[PDB]
């Protein structure tokens, strides 16, 4: 929980030089196992813009649309495209309750005011609440944007999936 | 008081030292029969020791 | 006195320190303040601050909520340490009190 | 009992009499079009959200008609 | 009374409760709404026309299609060598024969296993694990330095005299194992492999060292991947077929974007010195009680 007002306040303070916006999410036992949520290191999101790359690059061309060409010296580009990969992902916080819990009566249970239309008490074996960030290039913001949420174990291997920016906003954005 | 009054001779990787200190002329190739008057003044692998 | 004892410990150290400390709790609308006896085994002071701080997070987080929701009002401190001395394991006698207190009346160390 | 060969590099498996590499040949240029397995990820995804939006249809046309 | 963010957060409270899917409908996480985050007075605009939508499936296409457009390269790769040289292969892997034996049975069990392995790939698998060693940090200067290493002159007699001393025989090998006796083909297999001594040919372990014993089986095939990206596709009886894996028709951050292999940060419990033997893993479990 206490997280997501961490997040909440720092994509505000930091909305100027990225207008990232605030996604405040929850993960369960439907996404990753509990032996994988026990030993979760950290998480990571891109806002993958509309139509193309990534948000992490040039807008307008690169020196990574070449083909690789087969070569052993500077097998894909050299070490600029390795940097290029890891300037493109940033790091969400990360909080993660590996004990069964109900969210509306935890959320009770803490000191917020939960009001649904109806009750959907949704119970879970373990609760990590997790907080991204999506991008609007200027104050609008178009639903063809992607997400990719990736999960990193201590071992180096790593989970990803993927959704795009409409379905998170088909409701929420036209509820405003 | 000046820095060097040679400077093809004094810098660590320069000729007289590479044609001089003997360990760089084990890694060059030479007859050790040969006795040098310039070995005295090179051997900096050993004049350090 | 029962009230004011407190440790976080099974009590089996057998050089049992003990120390004074207040803090600040902020939640009430002027001040208030726990003040406590704390005996412990632990006898260094930093590690002992860090082993409050631990167990004290809460008036931590009332202190700089008292900080946000007044900037004019100054706020004092956070809590004061002062050791006065040690004893043994068996000279506590459950009003809970010391049959031999060797005394050391230290400084007031302020701690956050 | 038991007689065998010691492998080698020079010791070459030839081709079956050409009656089934030209079989080989077959299922070669009649896969060369077909089920890529790429869009097939995609199609099950469109397949999904035309049902998400075709029912999505079915709640717009049973409420505003009111 | 200046009264904090916090709290007007906290008894603003969530508006209501949302899930949603990924695109592939696997995981299905669930997103909350505040009403208190500075989400609502920004007062931004949304909209999305279809062209944008479709562009964005393209590419999202072009995104899982980049592995098997790589696997359909590396099955067009084995036909074309195969075209090529005729039909005739040699023996490239040490495995004792026998010369009474039917072998175009073998063949048609290998064009079996061939359209198997091609109806069962997926992005876990040999040439994708392979390629992981391959995208890292330090392989430039790695495969830079292996090839002057390798290239380079007979050393003269003054650096054998006095110089410094001089010096990886075998090779982690990454494997997919087709079979056909049962239609199970397994994909994420790590080999060790040498050269015989004896011979010319190649020597196929575990890693405990075990000479992994499916050559002999007649039913199975096996696909071979080097870290120099050296090719193998063995039927039994030791017979293979090799060429190189051409990626040269993708494209380059396509390949970065989809597994690109990963690089960490430092955590708690990690060692600031590079390369130590570190601790156990943070663990924050409910087992006990959380301290």
């Amino acid at each position: 929980m206490e997280t997501h007002l961490y997040s909440d306040l720092a994509f505000e303070a930091r909305f100027a030089d990225d207008e990232q916006l605030p996604l405040h999410l929850v993960l369960d036992q439907e996404v990753l196992s509990n032996e994988e949520a026990e030993t979760l290191r950290y998480v990571y999101y891109r806002n993958v813009d509309s139509a193309g790359r990534s948000t992490g690059r040039a807008p307008g061309g690169d020196e990574d649309d070449a083909p690789a060409s087969d070569d052993a010296e500077d097998a894909v580009g050299g070490d600029r495209a390795f940097d290029r990969e890891r300037r493109t992902w940033q790091r969400a916080c990360f909080r993660v309750l590996p004990r069964p819990l109900e969210l509306l009566d935890y959320l009770r249970q803490s000191g917020l005011t939960v009001t649904l239309e109806k009750e959907q008490r949704v119970r879970m074996f373990y609760a990590v609440f997790t907080t991204l960030g999506l991008r609007c290039p200027d104050n609008r913001l178009s639903g063809a944007q992607t997400l990719h949420l990736r999960l990193v174990w201590p071992d180096g291997s790593y989970r990803d999936w993927e959704f795009l920016a409409r379905d998170l906003l088909r409701e929420e954005m036209e509820a405003n | 008081f000046a820095a060097t009054h040679n400077p093809w001779a004094s810098q660590a990787g320069c000729l007289s030292d590479v044609l001089y200190n003997t360990r760089h002329r084990e890694r060059l190739g030479y007859n050790s029969k040969f006795y040098s008057p310039c070995a005295q003044y090179f051997n900096t692998e050993e004049i350090i020791a | 006195p029962k009230d004011m004892y407190l440790t976080w410990e099974e009590t089996r150290g057998r050089l049992q320190y003990v120390y004074l400390i207040i803090v600040y709790d902020y939640d009430g609308p002027e001040t208030r303040p726990g003040i406590y006896v704390l005996t412990s085994s632990i006898a260094h002071w930093q590690t002992l601050v860090d082993v409050a701080r631990g167990k004290f997070a809460r008036e931590r987080c009332s202190f700089v909520n008292r900080r946000i929701t007044r900037p004019r009002q100054i706020p004092l401190c956070t809590g004061v340490i002062q050791k006065l001395g040690w004893c043994l394991a068996d000279d506590i006698h459950t009003v809970v009190r010391l049959d031999n207190f060797s005394v050391e009346l230290g400084d007031f160390r302020e701690f956050v | 009992v038991a007689v065998f060969f010691e492998p080698h590099e020079e010791n070459v498996l030839r081709c079956p009499e050409r009656v089934l590499r030209r079989l080989l040949e077959d299922a070669a240029v009649t896969m060369r079009g077909g089920g890529w397995r790429e869009d097939v990820l995609m199609d099950r995804v469109r397949k999904r959200y035309l049902r998400q939006e075709l029912r999505d249809l079915g709640h717009r046309v049973q409420t505003y008609c009111e | 009374d200046e009264v904090a963010r916090t709290d007007e957060w906290k008894g603003a409270g969530v508006s209501r409760l949302r899930e949603v899917w990924d695109v592939q409908h696997r995981v299905r996480l669930r997103v909350l709404w505040y009403v208190n985050s500075f989400w609502r007075s920004r007062e931004l605009s949304y909209d999305d026309h279809e062209v944008e939508l479709y562009r964005a499936l393209d590419a999202y296409r072009a995104r899982i299609a980049v592995e098997y457009v790589l696997i359909r390269a590396v099955r067009d790769e084995i036909y074309a060598v195969l075209r090529r040289d005729g039909g005739a292969l040699p023996q490239r892997f040490a495995c004792h024969v026998s010369r009474n034996m039917s072998w175009r049975v073998v063949w048609e069990l290998c064009r079996h296993a061939l359209a198997l392995w091609m109806d069962w790939a997926d992005v876990r698998s040999c040439i994708i694990k392979a390629l992981t060693p391959r995208l890292s940090r330090g392989a430039a200067a790695a495969a830079q330095r292996a090839r002057r290493q390798r290239e380079r002159s007979a050393p003269k007699p003054q650096e054998l005299l006095f110089g410094p001393r001089n010096e990886p025989a075998e090779q982690t090998w990454y494997a997919d194992v087709v079979r056909c006796v049962r239609a199970q083909v397994d994909l994420g297999v790590e080999v060790r492999a040498a050269r015989c001594p004896r011979t010319g040919l190649w020597i196929v372990r575990d890693r405990r060292g075990r000479l992994r014993r499916w050559l002999s089986q007649p039913e199975v095939c096996v696909l071979y991947v080097t870290p120099d990206l050296d090719f193998y596709w063995v039927l039994p009886g030791g017979f293979a077929v090799s060429s190189r894996v051409t990626l040269h028709g993708l494209a380059q951050r396509a390949l970065r974007d989809r597994f690109q292999n990963f690089e960490a940060v430092l955590a708690r419990g990690m060692h600031v010195e590079a390369g130590r033997q570190e601790p156990e893993t943070p663990r924050v479990s409910g087992r006990r009680l959380p301290f």
